[PDB]
C-alpha cells in the first residue's frame, strides 16, 4: 500500500 | 479498561493518525498499540484518538495499494464479514476505502481531540 | 539477522536516542525494540545506531539524579559486573555514568547515522 | 531515575 514514509 | 477498544493513533515518527487497537495498559501513560498494518508501539494517551468509526464529515486521507494518497471527506460507513469500509468524497467524486486506506493527517487528527483523545 | 544486538535508537516522541535491544526483523525497513526502560516500539533502522557501547569521543547527553541534563564527551568506557559505564567529560572534569544515564540528543544520534545507522 | 527529558 502506499503510504507516508513509515 | 480500554484494552480491546478500536482506536485511531499517531505515528509520532510521521505525525499521522493510524486505525489500530489497544492491547495493554503499559503504564507511564501509553498504551501498547496493534496497528492494523501489523506494526506496535507503545503510544501516549494523548494521541490516540478513540474513535470508531471515524465520523460522518470528517477530513481524513486516503490510501492505496496502487495509487498515491489525499484528501477528502467521510460520507459513508458499510460493514461486511466484520470489516468496516469508508466512503470518501474528494472534489464532487465519491470512492470507497478500506479501514486501513484511511488515515489522519496530524491536522486531521488535532480536530478529533477534545472529542476522542484519550488524553 | 540483527536479533539480540544492543543498539541505540530514536524514541519519535521526544527526538532522543536511548540504549536498548533489536528483538526482531519485522520488514519493511523496521525492527522491534525493547529500550532499557521497558518500552517497545517498531522502528526503522534509519533511526536505529548499531553501537555498543557508545564509541569514544562521541558527544553524549549524560543524565543524572541530582543535577540538569547536558552534553558531554565520552572518554572511556568500564565493565563490572555485566554492567557498561561511561566515563563522561564535561567542562574538564570526568564522571561515570550507567548506560541507562546516557542518551543522544537528535543531533548527536544523525551524526553517527553514516557509520553506525541501519539505514 | 534520572532528571532526564520528558517521555
Amino acid at each position: 500500500y502506499i503510504s507516508p514514509l513509515k | 479498561s480500554f484494552v480491546g477498544l478500536r482506536v485511531v493513533a499517531k505515528w509520532s515518527s510521521n505525525g499521522y493518525f493510524y486505525s489500530g487497537k489497544i492491547t495493554r495498559d503499559v503504564g507511564a501513560g501509553k498504551y501498547k498499540l496493534l496497528f492494523d498494518d501489523g506494526y506496535e508501539c507503545d503510544v501516549l494517551g494523548k494521541d490516540i484518538l478513540l474513535c470508531d468509526p471515524i465520523p460522518l464529515d470528517t477530513e481524513v486521507t486516503a490510501l492505496s495499494e496502487d495509487e498515491y494518497f489525499s484528501a477528502g471527506v467521510v460520507k459513508g460507513h458499510r460493514k461486511e464479514s466484520g470489516e468496516l469500509y469508508y466512503s470518501i468524497e474528494k472534489e464532487g467524486q465519491r470512492k470507497w476505502y478500506k479501514r486501513m486506506a484511511v488515515i489522519l493527517s496530524l491536522e486531521q487528527g488535532n480536530r478529533l481531540r477534545e472529542q476522542y483523545g484519550l488524553g
